[PDB]
């Protein structure tokens, strides 16, 4: 009775209803999240949503012929399980019963799928991003220098600094506009180093 | 009947009409019965005449013929990675771009306010710098009060003077 | 609680959502299975792409092109359906299957 | 000796080699060519166990073979598989980016049952991939090199379990199959046994013996001694043969109603019917040799039997019962013991015959499948076998193996060393094997049955220890799968030189010394104690009469990259794994010096790799040229060898060849006729000698930091050269052609320069990173203009130019010559692509000097980027006036137990400046065992230490203490091995004396120039805009949930704001900071990211409502 | 394994973005059989639909 009071206080404390555990209208998340790119030389790449969403549609549009033509029960109440089965596994795949594999037996990724672990949202991207304005090499000593000091190698510090270069060239007319002054630097001309 | 049409309606993501997939499952049997017969796989040239059609229309039809990939497997065969990570967006804000574009419109405004007002104005309704709406030639002269030759008449002085260099040396950089 | 997204926040409710809030999120109802014409690559009518349930693909440049401009804004192509805006709309509205 | 174009190079070995090394590519052709059916392994199978010589096409053709109907109608038959010639030569197939294959001709066969015709026919079966003459298969132009795998064989694994609680010994037995269905056994903390068969739930025992037909006076008949047994009759609670058959069959399949036959026949179809049940002939020889149930009879049917399975509960039951042995009732008895799964007589090596053979299996069920499906359909009298065989699938299955596998790997070519030790390598993990992160930490462990079958050293350090090993330098491969070794037989207490094979069961059973034993001139001992090594891996000490097997040498445990470790056994192992993984990374320079202390194991290592030209008959060299060498043979005819000069290796270095002998010279046959990339003379040579000193300089060799000499980038010492490749193809796209042209859309005239007439550069046009290297330009059409650029267009009076400009240029940071142009196009009647009219590929070579940051690092362990490079006058300079060439820091080596480098350093001054060892009054008392012709030796004498049998301390001091003078009197190195070093830049001599010698140090292939990125703005992501990743893109530097911790931590919110929104995600917001930084304005305020909105957008679909209130 | 480069089927145009002169619309208002009702702005210069999928 504690087990079950806690679910049935959560739906009776709040302005909840408990008629939303049932569906009549799956939503569809936007076409560039789930985007269809032509890549170079005709070749596609869909986003495994698109065929999940497809078997919901199509079973619906048969159950939609089936029971507006009339057809007896066992094909009907089959009609009815595959949908269910259909939207299951688009909502959560591998949850009940055998995963939906695409080609090459390997399961689809469903809307669940993009959420959990290492690989999902909250920890691939909310929380640690790519970024711009960086790079890498690989260290030396430099017992040279001062304390509050570190060696930067001027072919990466050119590109880490670009903008703040192409301004300063701008203003000391070394060149006419942003256009010439990027060519300037991407070309390295001379007087980029002693602007850097 | 009813499972071969719907398996044609069905089976693939970008569909695929049912008389080409008719004559795609004819071309794939063609060349199979072919590649048995030759010991090797047959050139379009040899499907095309087997089959009364070009080898365009071949190569057209084989090129219909393919599924897309998937954007969701791991192409890092560690496991790291996935291929919808390794895509460039060819079609995005390239963030230079768009400050030149900036730059662009200024020095235009600039030049084109160093003129005379009416020739300014001629230019722009010309060009359709004001709203994005480029205007007729009766339209311009309906509202500026004068006939269709004396303003291309204009126009044409309005032209030749912003191509002369004195004007157009700063504009000439940006293209 | 307001949905454009500027930066004015107090709180971040998440609740269990009914059949009619999903049919008032929704633009549209989806209803076949295709997603682009295999020879134009053009979104199919009524499909998973839908240009006339989802936002148009080009910059204020409506599909059949009756209009094209920026001066064209929010109004309906009464041929095609699609609306005129910009294509930053497609990662922001979603559809409903019945 | 042995190889009769040698350097001689003088050994410090003191043991007699009985056996010389094998082929070192063995494991690779012998079981390719078993495969095939060559006439080769046919002879070696006929003076080896001719009773059944069947090759792998033959044994898949035969398990096949014949197909039949449902009816028995009819039947399809296979035979006789054969091959034609190869359709294209190596280099051809490697040039023009095809496969290197061989036709396949099976003679089918199809009979009528009841009205009686055959109809034989020869079919064709597709292209096979061949092997080369160096075992590496070629796959699209690449070199593809397929490794071998140890998974574990079947059998039956009698374990056991102590439980926690009660503290009693539970048995288990598992019968392991290959596509079969499992069946265990058990003994619980009661007095049941478990009878779990397919991962169902539990049943007593008696229950499966009813079953099988065995009634309960049967059972205590033929278990009459096992109380567990007994009693676990008494409490099977059931009765009936039927009876129990139904239980068994609701346990086991749920859900289908019972009927009589299929209930009886369920269990004798799943186990004894060779359909769905078979353990190979490897795993039916270890069920007979584990109980005994046969001896002499050779291996057939290999389905189980319920003979099987009774003795196998037999054996269970007295193992619980606690016997040491057991006969089964029609065949010799077997000793009772528990299963090591981990014994290296228990993981089988599936090498490239079977892995090949298994894809084959698998392509071949797939075609029957539609054999027997397509034989019904269509009527009879009108089949023939062309037109019931089908080869996609066969065909399919070959292809889908060669590429897109983890065990069809790209060959790691930076060396021959590389090249070779990237075949005799066995990964444990793979397809059939075990994953990475679900492998327990027991199987990464050095069992002691690994002597002589696998390498203690030699793995990879990451994060696959223990999962990938490398074979042993004299092991074989059984014709099952097993690792053999060889050893020497001793009888009597008399080692004779007749040589044995002994696997791992083998050398359980009997007990063998050590190698390193004083033998007394004719096979006696000599002390009366011979150390050994017993059965469960223990060490004793056992008179000199139970001893019957010897090894053949020492160094038998290591590999062939462990193999060239001078001093191995006085450096730790992980320093000596370090230097065996670091020896197969260096790359070609462009002189390649040989060592001047090395291993014998360097010029069959060299001759056996492959990258060395080697002549096949005897006669006399005709012509040298830099291209060819035409030998004249002894009778007649001649032979002209080709070189591969500067041809592009797959990492991207050289593979040049250059020949070494004189236009009027006599060769022998197998003598060394052409070096290779690494090479000297024949035989390996990886780096460059050194002088060193030990001394710790300035700061600037700080933490393993090295500082070289100016010298070495002067004289082109550490130089090599790299060859990149770039690839274009012009297609034809949907609303036109792409041309490869020189007329560019607008651009100026002077990039345009080096191009050609007709696009592409012209040989030897030196390029720079941004430059055009193929001028191909798409078709755009016509589209929207702003009203702008409308505007400037009309100014200047240019066209809209309807066509965009897409060339190849070449990337940031690439330069240097430009070597050849291969343009292939379709004119020509080349095979590219589906669409593709034309690629061309250009070749681009540089020239890589010696830098800071560049990587160095010697044969034990000691690796290090290189500090500061110095003028050769500020170095500190001998007393003579010879500058020292690097300065290793003296602090790494203490801590780390490598003082291999020490002794190789003291062994490499003695041999560089010679020495000479005053025998006047005999012979000095350390050298009384050293051999004759190294009392003395000139300078720049090449010697040789071998690995555990090497030069001792008392010969290293005294070697070090008769040297001989440079030019004048001078001895500049004491007897201790330190010199008196002067500073070079204040003049004054260094207070101590220094250790100075000569070291061979290596130059590895993880250069600064290819590790180097940068980025401020450049492509971004799909899905989510964040920045892309790698350097092969711009790419962006990773910021993660450590790095947000470390920010938070410090309290810098404004940063972690700005790392996290305008730099990644705020897609409205990177373009206004990249207008205000170009405009010099203040940086504006971030916005919300991307990723929030799409999280939103992605829980919203889940169907919650997640709304973001106000106030 | 690549540096694939690929592009969605649309165009990115980028002009002004302004709000004070648009051309002009009106607002139809259309009913369904479920007693709903949907406003669809049309252009001025555009013939009303007697049905329009809502
Ligand atoms: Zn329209």
């Amino acid at each position: 009775a504690l087990k079950r009071l806690k679910v049935v206080a959560a739906f009776q404390q709040s302005g909840n209803s408990p008629m939303g555990m049932v569906l009549d209208a799956v939503p569809v998340i936007p076409p560039e999240l789930r985007p269809m790119v032509q890549l170079d030389g005709g070749r596609f790449a869909t986003s495994d949503l698109n065929d999940l969403y497809r078997r919901v549609i199509n079973r619906n549009n048969r159950l939609k012929r089936l029971i507006d033509l009339g057809a007896p029960e066992i094909i009907v109440n089959n009609e009815k399980r595959m949908l269910q089965e259909s939207v299951d596994a688009l909502f959560d795949n591998g949850r009940r019963g055998r995963p939906v594999t695409g080609p090459g037996n390997r399961p689809l990724k469903s809307l669940s799928d993009l959420l959990k672990g290492k690989q999902g949202r909250f920890r691939q991207n909310l929380l640690g991003k790519r970024v711009d304005y960086s790079g890498r090499s690989v260290i030396v000593v430099g017992p040279q220098l001062k304390l509050h000091q570190c060696g930067l190698p001027k072919l990466m510090a050119l590109e880490l600094f670009k903008p703040f270069v192409m301004k300063r060239l701008v203003d000391l007319n070394h060149a006419q506009n942003i256009k010439s002054a990027k060519r300037m630097v991407e070309r390295q001309r001379p007087q980029v180093w002693d602007v850097l | 009947q009813a499972i071969t049409r719907a398996m044609a309606d069905q089976a693939r993501t970008i569909r695929i009409p049912v008389h080409m997939v008719e004559v795609i499952n004819k071309l794939g049997r063609i060349q199979r019965e072919l590649l048995q017969d030759l010991g090797r796989e047959p050139t379009p040239e040899e499907l095309a005449k087997e089959m009364d059609i070009t080898p365009e229309k071949v190569l057209e039809i084989q090129q219909y013929a393919r599924e897309p990939i998937s954007l969701d497997q791991t192409i890092g065969d560690e496991g790291d990675s996935q291929l919808g990570d390794f895509i460039e967006d060819s079609e995005a804000v390239v963030a230079v771009d768009a400050v030149s574009f900036t730059l662009l419109q200024d020095q235009l405004q600039s030049v084109l306010d160093t003129l005379s007002e009416r020739e300014a104005g001629v230019v722009r309704l010309r060009f359709g710098l004001t709203d994005g709406q480029p205007r007729t030639l009766d339209e311009i002269g309906q509202v500026y009060g004068v006939t269709r030759e004396r303003i291309r008449q204009i126009e044409s002085k309005t032209m030749s003077k912003l191509r002369h260099p004195s004007r157009s040396q700063v504009l000439r950089d940006y293209l | 609680g307001a949905m454009l997204d500027v930066n004015f926040f107090d709180e971040l409710r998440i609740g269990l959502a009914t059949a009619e809030d999903i049919r008032q999120w929704s633009y549209g109802e989806v209803k076949k299975p295709e997603t682009i014409n295999y020879r134009t690559l053009k979104p199919e009518k009524d499909g998973l792409f839908c240009e006339k349930i989802f936002g148009p693909t080009r910059d204020w440049e409506c599909y059949c092109g009756k209009y094209k401009r920026v001066r064209f804004k929010g109004i309906i192509c009464e041929r095609c359906g699609v609306e005129v805006t910009r294509a930053k709309v497609r990662r922001e509205r979603m559809g409903h299957i019945e | 000796n042995s190889v009769p174009g040698a350097p001689n190079r003088v050994s410090f070995a003191k043991l007699r080699e009985p056996l010389e090394v094998p082929g070192l590519l063995d494991v690779q052709t012998d079981s390719f060519e078993w495969l095939i059916g060559s006439p080769r392994w046919r002879e070696s199978a006929a003076e080896r166990g001719d009773v059944n010589p069947v090759g792998g096409l033959e044994e898949v053709l035969y398990e096949l073979s014949p197909i039949e109907d449902f009816s028995g109608s009819m039947s399809l038959s296979f035979s006789d598989p054969r091959f034609d010639d190869v359709k294209a030569p190596v280099d051809e197939c490697k040039d023009k980016d095809m496969t290197y294959a061989a036709p396949l001709f099976v003679t089918a066969e199809f009979i009528n049952n009841n009205t009686g015709e055959i109809k034989s026919q020869t079919v064709f079966m597709g292209d096979f991939p061949m092997m080369t003459e160096k075992g590496t298969f070629i796959i699209n132009g690449t070199e593809r090199v397929v490794v071998s795998q140890l998974v574990r064989s079947p059998g039956v694994y009698f374990d056991e379990t102590i439980d926690k609680s009660t503290d009693k010994t539970l048995h288990s037995v598992k019968v392991i199959p290959s596509r079969g269905a499992w069946l265990e056994f058990d003994v619980d903390k009661r007095d049941t046994v478990g009878v779990r068969i397919d991962r169902k739930r539990r049943q007593p025992v008696t229950v499966l013996l009813k079953a099988l037909g065995w009634t309960s006076e049967q059972i205590v008949e033929r278990f009459g001694f096992s109380e567990i047994m007994r009693s676990t009759l008494e409490k099977d609670n059931t009765v009936g043969t039927d009876e129990a058959l139904l239980d068994i069959y609701r346990k086991l399949r749920p859900g289908e109603p019972p009927t009589k036959e299929s209930a009886q026949t369920l269990l004798e179809n799943l186990f004894f019917k060779e359909k769905r049940y078979d353990l190979a002939r490897v795993g039916r020889y270890k069920v007979n040799k584990k109980l005994g149930l046969h001896v002499g009879e050779p291996i057939t049917s290999s389905t189980l039997t319920e003979e099987d399975v009774v003795a196998t509960i037999e054996y269970l039951v007295r193992l619980h019962e606690g016997q040491t042995t057991m006969t089964v009732p029609g065949g010799v008895e077997v000793p009772v013991e528990t299963d090591d799964i981990d014994h290296f007589g228990n993981r089988r090596l599936r090498t490239v015959g079977e892995l090949i053979q298994n894809q084959i299996r698998v392509g071949m069920s797939r075609m029957e499948r539609v054999v027997r499906e397509r034989m019904t359909t269509q009527d009879v009298e009108a089949i023939t076998p062309q037109t019931l065989i089908n080869i996609r699938p066969v065909v399919a299955a070959i292809k889908e193996f060669f590429g897109t596998s983890q065990l069809s790997q790209f060959m790691d070519q930076n060396n021959p060393l590389s090249g070779l030790t990237h075949k005799r390598r066995l990964s444990a993990l793979g397809p059939g094997g075990l994953s990475r992160e679900r492998a327990g930490l027991e199987v990464r462990d050095v069992h002691p049955s690994h002597y002589g079958r696998m390498c203690p050293i030699e793995t990879p350090e990451g994060p696959n220890i223990g999962l990938i090993g490398s074979l042993s330098v004299y092991a074989r491969v059984n014709p099952f799968g097993f690792i053999e070794t060889p050893y020497r037989k001793v009888v009597d207490g008399v080692v004779s030189d007749e040589i044995v094979y002994l696997t791992a069961d083998e050398e359980d059973r009997h007990v063998v010394a050590q190698a390193n034993s004083p033998i007394d001139a004719d096979g006696r001992f000599v002390e009366p104690r011979v150390l050994v090594r017993r059965k469960a891996g223990e060490v004793e000490y056992v008179p000199s009469s139970e001893v019957d097997y010897m090894d053949v040498s020492p160094r038998q445990m290591v590999s062939v990259a462990t193999a060239m470790i001078p001093f191995l056994e006085h450096d730790d192992a992980n320093r000596a794994l370090m230097g065996a993984n670091m020896q197969r990374q260096a790359v070609p320079l462009v002189r390649s010096e040989a060592p001047l202390v090395g291993t014998g194991m360097e010029l069959r290592a060299a001759i056996d790799a492959g990258d060395v030209v080697v002549a096949e008959e005897s006669g006399v060299i005709e012509e040298v040229s830099a291209d060819y060498i035409t030998v004249m043979h002894d009778n007649g005819t001649r032979r002209t060898y080709r070189m591969r000069k500067f041809a592009r290796s797959n990492h991207g270095t050289c593979a040049n060849q250059c020949p070494i002998v004189d236009a009027g010279d006599r060769v022998e046959a197998g003598q060394v006729i052409a070096d290779g990339p690494c090479t000297d003379d024949g035989e390996m040579a990886l780096g460059k000698n050194l002088l060193v000193a030990i001394m710790p300089w300035e700061g600037h060799n700080y933490e393993d930091a090295i500082i070289l000499s100016n010298r070495l980038v002067e004289e082109d010492v550490l130089t090599s050269i790299h060859i990149e490749e770039h690839e274009i193809d012009a297609r034809d796209t949907k609303l036109g052609a792409e041309e490869i042209t020189r007329d560019i859309p607008n651009i100026s005239d002077e990039v345009l320069a080096d191009l050609d007439e007709r696009g592409i550069v012209r040989i030897g046009a030196e390029v720079r990173d941004g430059d055009i290297l193929v001028g191909k330009v798409t078709p755009k059409g016509e589209t929207e203009l702003t009203p702008e650029e409308r505007l400037l267009r009309a100014i200047f009076g240019e066209k809209a130019r309807e066509v965009r400009d897409t060339s190849l240029k070449v990337p940031h940071g690439e330069s240097g010559k430009v070597i050849g142009i291969r343009v292939f196009s379709r004119e020509d009647e080349d095979e590219l692509p589906a669409g593709v009219n034309e690629l061309v590929r250009v070749y681009v070579a540089q020239k890589r000097k010696i830098s800071d940051g560049d990587k160095l690092a010697g044969r034990h362990g000691n690796k290090g980027v290189i500090g500061k490079i110095l003028p050769v006058e500020d170095m500190p300079f001998l007393a003579d006036g010879t500058p020292v060439d690097i300065i290793l820091n003296t602090h790494g080596v203490p801590r780390r137990m490598n003082i291999g480098q020490i002794l190789e350093t003291h062994l490499g001054w003695c041999a560089h400046s010679g020495w000479k060892v005053d025998a006047a009054k005999g012979v000095p008392d350390w050298a009384a065992r050293l051999p004759d012709e190294l009392l003395e030796a000139q300078p720049n004498a090449i010697v040789s230490t071998p690995v555990f049998d090497g030069a001792q301390e008392a010969e290293l001091q005294g070697l070090l203490s008769c040297t001989l003078p440079n030019r004048d009197g001078d001895v500049l190195v004491d007897a201790d091995g330190k010199a008196m070093l002067f500073d070079g830049r204040s003049g004054e001599p260094f207070p101590y004396p220094v250790t100075v010698g000569y070291m061979y140090i290596m130059k590895l292939h993880h250069l600064v120039d290819d590790k180097i990125h940068a980025r401020s703005t450049g492509p971004y992501s799909m899905i989510t805009q964040q920045p892309l990743g790698g350097k092969a893109q711009f790419g962006g530097q990773r910021f993660g949930e450590m790095e947000c911790w470390a920010m938070q931590a410090y309290g810098a919110a404004y940063t972690l704001q700005e790392l996290l929104t305008i730099k990644s995600d705020d897609t409205v917001g990177r373009v206004k900071v990249y207008e205000a930084i170009v405009k010099g304005e203040n940086i504006p305020e971030p916005g919300i990211p991307e990723s929030f909105k799409v999280l939103l957008k992605e829980l919203q679909s889940l169907c919650l409502n997640v709304e973001v209130l106000s106030s | 394994d690549r540096v694939l480069r690929g592009s969605r089927l649309g165009a990115v145009s980028y002009e002004t973005d302004r709000n004070h002169d648009l051309a002009p619309r009106q607002i139809a208002r259309y009913r369904t059989d479920n007693g709903e009702e949907f406003e669809v702005p049309f252009a001025d210069d555009a013939e009303i639909p007697g049905t329009w999928l809502c």
